[PDB]
């Protein structure tokens, strides 16, 4: 707990609320990874104070190639809250966002609580259903250059999330094709195999990361497993669609200029 | 009309000597003033050289199957290479390092042909009727040119950089197979070295096979019953090293392993 | 008095990663003696903050049993610290000299206790999955002793599990390919576990009832090794491919 | 071979033929072979012609040394082949007369039935897949005319790759939808597991060995024909058979087959 922790959390929370970028920490605002953890918690507390509640988790850096490119040794997670929800098939004004990007993901719905060091086996025993999804991510910082602690403090860019149809939990999601498209033309092509080599691996990691903060994946949680492709900058007046092999598609639009 | 020129035979001979000596050579695009047509002629001379050595044309390989790759090479169309019985490998068989030359691996959908597509104006319908089954495949491309320094003239003259082709053992018919959203993952030592989907291969693997079927009919060498068509890259190529074991998985199609031997 | 020091030197070896001599003459143990060293051996892990999470059967074959001159199987209790993340990495420096084995794992959805039929056993199973056991004898240059292996907790040390599969999945005769960096080191079938893995689950419950315990709900049971163990080395990708059950993998750190 | 019908080869073939007719294994003939593995195949070939002369029908081929471990113990880096005849054929469960064996040993295998002739040069995997109709779970009962199985590459190839009987299953199973790389194999006797394996043990895949055999037969002028059955190779270790023995082999996804030996 510190004056700097409160000052940055509040600065990051108004960037989110106003949709205006905010500068990164340098020297005086330079933060510890441990400092970012506390800022991440206060950033969410700001949202819970406005009536939103925690509803899930999102994993970041869900590939060894990704951790390698950012020089990290583990993935980053973000907390999701009732206010980041987007109606599937709905519209979003880009005006309430700093510079949002869209990523295709696999989502798990927990039917039971999942806690600690779990096997893939035990992870899916607590899963109710599975679905394709798109995460809308938003770095609230202006002129951003990568620093690990900033993204942890900025809640791993959590901002929006949209999910598709219910699918049986035993569906094989290990290597499904994915087509993310703007106005029907593909912007990204890939497979859900991009998420740690097997999406259930991200569900296992989420229980590991959550236990680190003494937390757990509670019954009813929505877990965004991770990005199957690189994110794409969103623009106005577009139809954003995610199509997955054996999972159907999900969509949302952006308001016109 | 002049595909059997002294210039072409010299270039073909150069690439052939490079393959036999296992020593790559300097690029040849600088010696080709005839365009991609002269490059195909050069490829053709080495195809006859292989036939005259008693080898069997077992199929074709399709290259430049993404607009991104066509754009880097300055083209708006794919390229094709000729496969032979000597280039074939089965899933899991040890690949002798002397069979490769600056090897790279790409996961692809292999389409086996069961009807000749000899006529002009081939359609998607002709191709569907002529397609028997599909197979998970890993193409092992190779380069007779030094350090993969290649333009469209270099690769087309060097058999579109074809090396080996690794095929799986279990066929799957097109009915009940979605090749557009088929997911692809290629791994080496538990790592995801290539990621893709069927749609990456020119939109659909049959769009590439249809392109090839008609290109071959215009070159006087159509696809034939039994020919295997390597339709194109589903993801990015990964450079291969001695002892490497790459495993490719195509959802709904199956898995296939390319095992490189050491030394 | 004796049992406590053997348990502690055995336990010492495990946290230390350094071998220890077999029980001889003075420290020579009885099966019964070895039984308490095993209980105390797990007690040390408990004290350190870990809990019992499953069982592992050993000598899960008539050939393996007769080859070791025993008339029954042996088991080891699994604790949470032996857990290894699937797709993870392990440092061999933390092990005395460990080997890997491919197995079948059952996740119990309900309590199973006593002498049960194959039918009753699978009624208590939530799901089944392929698995790899990381075994590690703590003894240095071990000349086989039944009491030492019992007392050393059936060499239990590491365990990794694959994906959830429906409990009705037939795992009676599935092909198993255990490989190092994509090249097979062992080839077998799940049929190797007692001729039918469900039999190891049955034996697991008969053996737990032997000491007043039971297979609790949510336990992990490693049915048995379907092939021979292969010694692990640094910088290798270890994978287990099982017919109809997918695959699981973990790496070893390089030097 | 330009001289596969030599006076020496005929003597060795008649020796092996006689050893089989009298039910009495003879001493190793490797000392008498100086032409290598080709001379050994000429000797197997003479005995094939001998069987065709007695009105027997070639029904297929067996593939041996389908593992690198077994290849190494015989100083070779390739498999061997033997010739099957209608008289060696056994159906699942049929009683097997002890007189029909000679130092019998059992091995679970995948049987491939061929429906097209592979007569050309450079046979590919694509050709083989197109010529394979279906597969049967099989048990090969090998036999040696050489006493106490004291054999090297020359003794076995010359002795028809140690072929004996082939027990086939009754239910065909098409290859599409059959994973022969990971198919589990278990052979039991009196409730005991006597042999364990997987499809990958057979040269990586049964079609890998069958492609080898088809290619080798074309080089020997005796190609695989329609209706031929290919005993592709051991999926696990060989188990010596005794009178009264019943061996059950299960190949996950292919089926089961029983080899029942009569009590002599």
């Amino acid at each position: 707990a510190a004056m700097k922790i409160s000052r940055i959390a509040q600065r990051l929370d108004e960037a989110a609320v106003s949709g205006k970028a905010t500068p990164q920490l340098t020297g005086d605002d330079a933060v510890t990874v441990r400092e970012a953890a506390e800022i991440q918690r206060l950033l969410i507390a700001h949202r819970i104070e406005r009536g939103a509640r925690q509803v899930g988790l999102k994993m970041g850096f869900t590939s060894r190639a990704k951790m390698a490119q950012m020089g990290v040794s583990d993935l980053i997670w973000g907390r999701l809250t009732s206010d980041m929800w987007v109606e599937e098939g709905g519209e979003i004004d880009l005006a309430h966002y700093v510079h949002p990007r869209v990523e295709p993901e696999i989502c798990y719905l927990l039917g039971k609580r999942l806690e600690g060091n779990v096997t893939p086996l035990e992870a899916l025993a607590a899963v109710e259903a599975v679905a394709p999804a798109m995460e809308i991510i938003d770095s609230r910082y202006r002129d951003f250059k990568f620093s690990l602690p900033d993204v942890i403090a900025d809640n791993a860019s959590s901002s929006g999330f949209v999910v598709g149809a219910w699918h049986k939990p035993e569906t094989d999601v290990s290597n499904l094709g994915m087509v993310m498209s703007f106005d029907g033309r593909a912007v990204e092509l890939g497979t859900s195999a991009a998420i740690l080599g097997s999406p259930i691996r991200a569900l296992v990691a989420a229980a590991r990361l959550a236990a680190q903060q003494g937390e757990a994946l509670e019954a009813g949680s929505l877990i965004l497993a991770g990005a199957a492709t690189a994110a794409v900058a969103l623009r106005p007046g577009i139809s954003v669609r995610c199509e997955v092999q054996n999972l159907g598609s999900l969509s949302f639009s952006t308001t016109g200029e | 009309l002049n595909w059997m020129s002294e210039q072409n035979a010299k270039l073909a001979a150069l690439l052939n000597e490079a393959e036999l000596s296992e020593k790559p050579i300097e690029p040849v695009r600088g010696h080709i003033e005839g365009g991609i047509a002269q490059a195909y002629a050069i490829q053709q001379i080495n195809v006859q050289r292989q036939l005259a050595a008693g080898r069997r044309v077992t199929g074709r390989k399709i290259g430049l199957t993404s607009a991104a790759v066509q754009k880097q090479l300055g083209v708006d169309q794919p390229d094709f290479g000729t496969l032979f019985d000597s280039m074939a490998v089965n899933d899991g068989e040890e690949i002798a390092w002397s069979r490769t030359l600056q090897p790279k691996c790409e996961a692809e959908v292999a389409l086996v042909i069961e009807r000749d597509l000899d006529h002009e104006n081939i359609t998607l319908i002709d191709l569907i009727g002529a397609t028997a089954y599909a197979l998970p495949a890993i193409e092992v491309v190779g380069s007779r040119i030094a350090n993969w320094d290649i333009n469209i003239l270099d690769t087309v003259a060097d058999n579109a950089s074809a090396g080996l082709y690794v095929l799986g053992h279990t066929p799957v018919k097109l009915e009940g197979l979605d090749l557009r959203l088929a997911g692809m993952v290629m791994e080496r030592a538990g790592q995801q070295v290539s990621l893709g989907v069927g749609a990456a291969c020119l939109g659909h693997p049959l769009n590439a096979a249809l392109w090839l079927a008609r290109t071959l009919v215009k070159q006087g060498t159509p696809l034939k019953s039994g020919d295997v068509v390597l339709s194109g890259a589903l993801g990015p190529l990964v450079a291969a090293n001695p002892g490497d074991v790459f495993e490719a998985r195509i959802q709904g199609l199956g898995s296939v392993r390319a095992c490189f031997s050491p030394a």
